[PDB]
């Protein structure tokens, strides 16, 4: 799907 | 992975994460096997026939995961690589035969409660275990189903699988077998499921041994025809097997 | 390694997880 980005 | 079920937090501490930086996307799975080394499957590095040649510079490694998809704050560790090794004698050609990578991180991973290696087996190890019938755990990000049976789950999944005897595993399919793979899984007449799938490659095949208490990567993730189907089983690079070249990698590239 | 092989969640705290027995059953039962 969508991956979440780092923080 | 195929009628497997949520993993524990934790109950895979060496399970990698391989993720291609651009476009986002999961490649497959990895081990940690000490602070700068990950283990894989070589096809998910290299396979020309579907025009795959990752350089180092194309990777990284999520490290301490569970959710498939969220950043895990102050839980995972993301990790650049150094320098990908695939066997020498990769056969990409015909049947993926010691489909094995190493990759050594830039900078050593810290261990953590969500971040732990898993032992590689030694001769003793591998012999006790390696018996048809023992079981080991399969772990990984992959498919819930079937390729073209349509998905992916939320959190790694985990299946138990039973090791099956070479003539069993040689009358399953066409594709030639090497003594550099093992296959597992449930007969039909034994009633319960399970398998691998895409996008579990690379992710370890593990047993506990019951001498010290210790997990060991008995397998590689590294093939199959469908997944979880009657009569087939899936097929697992023999890490005891390669082990004189994992040594030799690590002893010459080490730090 | 060292340390190799035990979780900090599970054999470093005296815990099982839900399904090892399962694996353990299987190298000893008939
Ligand atoms: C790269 C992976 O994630 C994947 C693992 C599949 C595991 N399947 C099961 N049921 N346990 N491996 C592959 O997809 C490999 C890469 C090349 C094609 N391949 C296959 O498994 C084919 N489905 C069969 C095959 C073709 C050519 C050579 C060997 C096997
Ligand atoms: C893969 O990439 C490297 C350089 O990035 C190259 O040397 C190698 O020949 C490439 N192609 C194949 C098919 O291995
Ligand atoms: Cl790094
Ligand atoms: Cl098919
Ligand atoms: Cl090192
Ligand atoms: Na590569
Ligand atoms: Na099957
Ligand atoms: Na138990």
């Amino acid at each position: 799907e969508i991956f979440e980005p780092p923080e | 992975i195929v009628e497997g079920s949520d993993a524990e937090i934790g109950m895979s501490p060496w399970q990698v994460m391989l993720f291609r930086k651009s476009p986002q996307e999961l490649l497959c799975g990895a081990s940690l096997i000490s602070d700068r080394w990950v283990l894989t499957a070589a096809h998910c590095l290299l396979y020309p026939p579907w025009d795959k040649n990752f350089t180092e510079n194309d990777l990284l490694v999520r490290i301490g995961k569970h959710s498939r998809t969220r950043y895990e704050r102050n839980i995972e560790k993301i990790s650049m690589l150094e320098k990908i090794y695939i066997h020498p004698r990769y056969n990409w050609r015909e049947n993926l035969d010691r489909d094995i990578a190493l990759m050594k991180l830039k900078k050593p991973v810290a261990f953590s409660d969500y971040i732990h290696p898993v032992c590689l087996p030694d001769r003793e190890t591998a012999a006790s275990l390696l018996q048809a019938g023992y079981k080991g755990r399969v772990t990984g990000w992959g498919n819930l189903k079937e390729t073209w049976t349509a998905g992916q789950p939320s959190v790694l999944q985990v299946v138990n699988l039973p090791i099956v005897e070479r003539p069993v595993c040689k009358d399953s399919t066409r594709i030639r077998i090497t003594d550099n793979m093992f296959c597992a899984g449930y007969k039909p007449d034994e009633g319960k499921r399970g398998d691998a799938c895409e996008g579990d490659s690379g992710g370890p095949f593990v047993m506990k041994s019951p001498f010290n208490n210790r997990w060991y990567q008995m397998g590689i993730v590294s093939w199959g025809e469908g997944c979880d189907r009657d009569g087939k089983y899936g097929f697992y690079t023999h890490v005891f097997r390669l082990k004189k070249w994992i040594q030799k990698v690590i002893d010459q590239f080490g730090e | 390694e060292a340390d190799c092989g035990l979780r900090p969640l599970f054999e470093k705290k005296s815990l099982e997880d839900k399904t090892e027995r399962e694996l353990l059953e299987s190298y000893i039962d008939g």
